[PDB]
RNA sequence: AUAGGAUAGCGCAUUCGGAAUUCUUCUCUGCGGGAUUCCUUUGUAGCACAAGGUGAAAUUUUGGGCAACAGCAGGUCUGUGAUGCUCCUCAAUGUUCUGGGCGACACGCGCACUACAAUGUCAGUGAGAACAAGAACUACUUGAUCAAAAGAGUGGGGAAACCCCGGAAUCACAUAGACCCACUUGGGACCGAGGAUUGCAAUUAUUGGUCGCGCAACGAGGAAUGUCUCGUAGGCGCAGCUCAUCAAACUGUGCCGAUUACGUCCCU
């Protein structure tokens, strides 16, 4: 369960508009190779910048929009 | 002659902290000497994360008709629970809750087909002092066991990880349905 | 459904005074369930205790009394 | 059917048309029935108060002059 | 030591200690010396219209006689109307809502009654009940006594 | 000597509190004639005495407080109280001692609780007419 | 010595407040000891009733008011004196009454 | 009350025609009595100096003969009349207070009686409908 | 303390109810002041926005009232001495008086009230509101009381002056109180027998109070469906109006006091 930093909102994405966009940095070791890799999700709950999620896995994009 | 407070005079706030580094920044450890506080939490978006927790947990067990606005009967009962989880596990009873909250709630959920998609850290902290919350409620309705020993029960199971806790049962089943529909 | 007894016995209340003083937790709903005694007659069985510093009174309110072995 | 007939300004909403507008309503019998009148004036407003308020309009702003 | 003198604070007053340490204090002193005057519909009658059990405590006539006399103290001049607002309740009719009632001013009449024959209330001066000097006297010399934690 | 009386007031719904204080021999606290320690219940004391416990003991030392209440609640005469005792100490300070210790004391109340010297203004909301409360509108029903 | 009362009532709040003022001034010119004036709380009626005649459609309210102003001088003067104060004319709608305390 | 269950402990006692549960407060187990209410209860408990805290069944056969004796008259007993459920009987005359199979008895007695004399309130019995004014 | 925990104080100890001085912190209120995107930063491409600051209050300050032009064969001829046309008019469809009905019930539908219990019921004890009304009828105190209640009865006072220091109910209690998971001390429908009270008149029970019945369902409610974003929802009482007598209703008032969102155009 890696844990990944929101760093910018992409907005509410659906039909109710209950579910929001994020891109997210993860945080790992400097000589990892996950070092600054960044991914695109979606997250249920309120939310801002600054926020940390707990990626159950972390091989999966979402679709954008 | 001023001194940090004790939760009624008898729990210490120092050392107090939560394992679960998602969670760092919406459980909030100030010190306080009863759950009782009558501010303006609602006003803005994310400022109710700043309450103090265990008055987070005593806003949770004012809900139905019998309950509803009765605030001081609620710390009443948070006052022997937390003796009896000291009981239980010989240990700070703050810190126990604290664990409770932070592994309550699922980390992955499903969403209108279905998508997996991930939970943000607010409603983490919801979610799990609602489930906890409520499975103790249920189990006391017709039953020789008061309150305090539910609620205090379903606390010290959630810490530890066990399945006997309600909100544990509820976590994994809705993380196991999430990745299905991975 | 439940069968609880309303008075003590010669063998129940011999359990009282030496299984319970050995507790880490004592409740008199906790005690009715292990001795099958209605709750009105195990919370009366508990202040005989306590008086004579069997075990030790932890938590007291109007309706809520808990308790635990001595050291 | 009705018939309205309008000229000039006339103020309808908030709470000082109660003071600015005089109007009356009177019942008129002719042969058929019943005949419905009324009639509304804005008073021009005067500073002495005998003809009309002496204050402004409550949405008027008069600049003052410079020497 | 938990009775010991705070600094340079001595003896007490009325208002200074637990109102129900008071109350049943007084009570047991009342029963002990046994001059105070019973009568006998207490023991089948009800507080008040508005409750539905009898008081199902024994010496529930002391009780009340001891906790009206600390009411005079608190307010003199007050009368059987005023003290009947203050031993009220919520009255359950059924199936339609609940109000609240005020107590029976009968037994709140015997209760004066009994307390004026051991010298304790005088009729006040415009209406109403006041304490005497001996009554005044009494109520503090209890409250010492239970500050000091003697009782009975 | 010279009298050393200040007085002070403390709002909370319909709650008005006023506080007297007076330099005396010892320190003594009481609410209604009610000493402070034998106020029910222990919740709502420990939220009194906050106005203690914050800045310190050592600042009572020889101050004598009473405490007059009336209107609101249970719950709302507490704040009220508590409000009142908190401001008393200020105004003391300010009138009989210098600037820079009335400002600390004033520091540490406000990093506490902002609502021990500034009135909550929240009111309850009038009722209006096809309602059953200030909000809530009668039951609609189709067939 | 002896002490009058003036009360002055009205539904008019500026009618009230000039009547009171002018009992002010005139008395100082009399060179006599005034109490007050004391403005007493103001009571208003409320009368609320449904808008149709006859019983159709949304119910809907009004809420009719009629506020009351009150205020009262106290003068240590002769009845004689008092008279001379009272002694001008008064807008409509105002009325005053005279009370002699003990 | 931390007494030992005594050896003549029942579980059912019969009293009155009547089988009364044994696991009960004596005042409460009473009023499983027809006529006997709470409030009647408590009053012949002390009348009969017996304790209420103690548990029924525990009662000896003396004291169920002295209960017996005290709900059949009341009045003997320094009961006031006001106290009891049938003050002055219409085809009597006589205070008495009715108890165990009698309060059915007298019940249908009543009913026959406004039947036969054609009353409205007999008429509306008869055809089993509301009698004190409900809709 | 019968077994007595935790919780401030350690020049002038603290309480209660006659006479004097002084004085407006609290209360009363007619006219004023005060908040304006005012200050800082961000996204910025003039109009503006977001986050902070100042502050009692920070965005239509909060809640109401008023609200254009066109229409509906919407409702009201049961509000009026508002009305055209039409009907009855001396055993009258006018008007009085007596009685009955508008309340009847195997039934169906809308909206409420009380519950299904232990975050409880019962019995004590504590502290403690606001809007109002009153003949110029409401209400205090004392008798009744050498023995239920509800009543009767006597003096006295009255629109910030009496009621009134307005003793509301939720609530609280380390009360060392009773009950212990059961249709049970949950629930209180239905019904019996005394008695008092309003009224000229209580029968179809006008309304209170006492004892009895409680063996009437009801153990949380299918498909469906209503309302709501902060002193708000929910819970809890009080006043007014109707009113000789009767509030499960409406119009207001205060008390305790939250969960969730601060978004969208999937449904309407
Ligand atoms: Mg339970
Ligand atoms: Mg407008
Ligand atoms: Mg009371
Ligand atoms: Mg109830
Ligand atoms: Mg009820
Ligand atoms: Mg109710
Ligand atoms: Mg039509
Ligand atoms: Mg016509
Ligand atoms: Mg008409
Ligand atoms: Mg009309
Ligand atoms: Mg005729
Ligand atoms: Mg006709
Ligand atoms: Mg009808
Ligand atoms: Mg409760
Ligand atoms: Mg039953
Ligand atoms: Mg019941
Ligand atoms: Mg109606
Ligand atoms: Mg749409
Ligand atoms: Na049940």
């Amino acid at each position: 369960a890696q844990v990944g930093l929101i760093i910018k909102v992409l907005g509410r994405t659906g039909s109710r508009g209950n579910v929001t966009q994020v891109r997210v940095r993860l945080m790992a070791e400097a000589g990892s190779p996950d070092y600054n890799r960044t991914i695109v999700r979606n997250v249920k709950g309120p939310c801002k910048e600054n926020d940390m999620l707990s990626l159950m896995e972390t091989e999966r994009e979402a679709r954008r929009l | 002659s001023s001194k940090t407070p004790k939760l009624f005079n008898k729990w210490s706030f120092e050392g107090l902290e939560t394992s679960e580094l998602a969670l760092r920044d919406h459980i909030s450890t100030t010190a306080a000497y009863v759950p009782h506080t009558s501010g303006r939490w609602q006003k803005r978006r994310f400022y109710k994360a700043r309450m103090p927790i265990v008055e987070r947990l005593a806003n949770g067990l004012m809900f139905k008709g019998r309950g509803n606005g009765r605030k001081l009967q609620a710390a009443r009962l948070l006052k022997h629970t937390l003796e009896i989880i000291h009981l239980l596990t010989d240990e700070n009873p703050l810190q126990v809750v604290v664990d409770a909250v932070s592994k309550g709630a699922p980390r992955e959920d499903s969403t209108r087909r279905r998508q997996a998609v991930d939970v943000s850290p607010m409603r983490r902290v919801n979610e799990a002092i609602y489930q906890m919350c409520k499975g103790a409620r249920e189990a006391a309705f017709r039953n020789l066991k008061s309150m305090p020993e539910c609620l205090a029960d379903e606390i010290v199971n959630a810490s530890k990880g066990s399945s006997n806790s309600y909100a544990i049962k509820k976590k994994d089943e809705v993380e196991r349905v999430a990745k299905a529909n991975r | 459904a439940l069968q609880n007894a309303v008075m003590f016995d010669k063998e129940t209340y011999d359990k009282l005074r030496s299984e319970v003083p050995k507790y880490k937790l004592i409740t008199p709903s906790i005690i009715s369930d292990r001795l099958k005694i209605a709750v009105s007659i195990a919370a009366a069985g508990l202040k005989q205790l306590c008086r004579e510093k069997l075990i030790r009174l932890v938590s007291c309110s109007s309706k809520t009394r808990v308790y635990t072995r001595i050291v | 059917k009705s018939m309205t007939f309008r000229d000039g300004y006339m103020i309808k909403s908030g709470t000082a048309h109660k003071s600015f507008v005089d109007s009356a309503c009177r019942h008129c019998y002719m042969r058929a029935g019943c005949i419905g009148v009324k009639v509304k004036i804005m008073l021009p407003g005067d500073s002495t108060g005998r003809n009309g308020p002496s204050e402004p309009l409550p949405d008027v702003i008069t600049v003052i002059e410079p020497k | 030591n938990k009775i010991h003198r705070i600094g340079k604070r001595k003896g007490a007053t009325l208002k200074d200690v637990s109102a129900w340490r008071w109350i049943k204090t007084a009570a047991r002193h009342f029963k002990q010396e046994g001059k105070i005057f019973v009568p006998n519909c207490t023991e089948i009658m009800k507080s008040s219209h508005g409750r539905e059990r009898a008081p199902q405590n024994p010496d529930w006539y002391y009780i009340r006689c001891a906790a009206v006399l600390r009411a005079i103290y608190l307010r003199p001049g007050v009368g059987y109307g005023g003290l009947s607002k203050r031993f009220g309740n919520k009255k359950n009719y059924g199936s339609r809502p609940e109000h609240t009632v005020t107590s029976s001013t009968g037994p709140l009449h015997w209760a004066c009654k009994s307390l004026t024959k051991l010298g304790l209330v005088e009729p006040g001066a415009q209406s109403g009940q006041r304490l005497t000097r001996k009554g005044h006297k009494f109520a503090d010399s209890l409250a010492f006594q239970v500050q000091i934690r003697k009782f009975g | 000597y010279a009298l050393k009386q200040v007085q002070t007031f403390g709002k909370k719904k319909t709650a008005i509190a006023v506080a007297t204080v007076t330099k005396a021999a010892q320190c003594n606290i009481k609410v209604n004639g009610v000493p402070l320690q034998q106020i029910l219940p222990d919740t709502l004391r420990a939220k009194i005495m906050e106005a203690i416990t914050v800045v310190g003991s050592k600042y009572y030392s020889r101050l004598r407080i009473d405490v007059a209440v009336h209107g609101g609640g249970q719950v709302s005469q507490a704040y009220a109280a508590r409000q009142a005792i908190a401001k008393g100490l200020i105004a003391f300070f300010q009138k009989y001692h210098n600037e820079v210790e009335k400002a600390a004391l004033k520091d540490k109340f406000l990093a506490y609780d902002k609502f021990l010297l500034i009135a909550d203004p929240r009111r309850c909301e009038p009722k209006k007419w096809g309602r059953h409360s200030a909000r809530t509108r009668f039951t609609k029903s189709y067939r | 010595g002896q002490t009058v009362r003036l009360t002055i009532t009205s539904r008019n709040a500026k009618a009230v407040e000039s009547v009171t003022s002018q009992l002010l001034t005139r008395a100082r010119d009399e060179k006599v000891t005034i109490h007050g004036p004391v403005r007493l709380p103001t009571r208003t009626l409320k009368i609320t009733t449904r808008k149709t005649p006859c019983g159709n459609g949304t119910n809907t309210w009004d809420t009719f008011e009629l506020k009351i102003y009150k205020r009262i001088i106290d003068l240590h003067a002769p009845t004689e004196q008092v008279k001379k104060i009272t002694s001008f004319t008064m807008e409509s709608g105002v009325d005053v009454s005279i009370t002699i305390l003990d | 009350s931390l007494t030992l269950i005594p050896d003549h402990f029942q579980h059912i006692v019969r009293l009155l025609n009547t089988n009364v549960e044994g696991k009960r407060k004596v005042p409460f187990a009473l009023r499983m009595v027809k006529g006997v209410g709470i409030r009647f209860a408590y009053l012949v408990c002390k009348k009969a100096g017996i304790d209420v805290e103690r548990r029924a069944g525990t009662l000896t056969a003396e004291e169920l003969e002295k209960i017996a004796e005290i709900i059949a008259d009341p009045a003997k007993f320094k009961i006031p009349d006001w106290f009891l459920n049938r003050q002055r009987d219409p085809k009597t005359g006589k205070t008495e207070h009715l108890s165990s199979s009698m309060v059915d008895t007298r019940l249908r007695d009543d009913l026959e009686r406004l039947k036969k004399m054609r009353a409205h309130r007999g008429v509306r019995h008869a055809y089993g409908l509301r009698v004190r004014g409900q809709h």
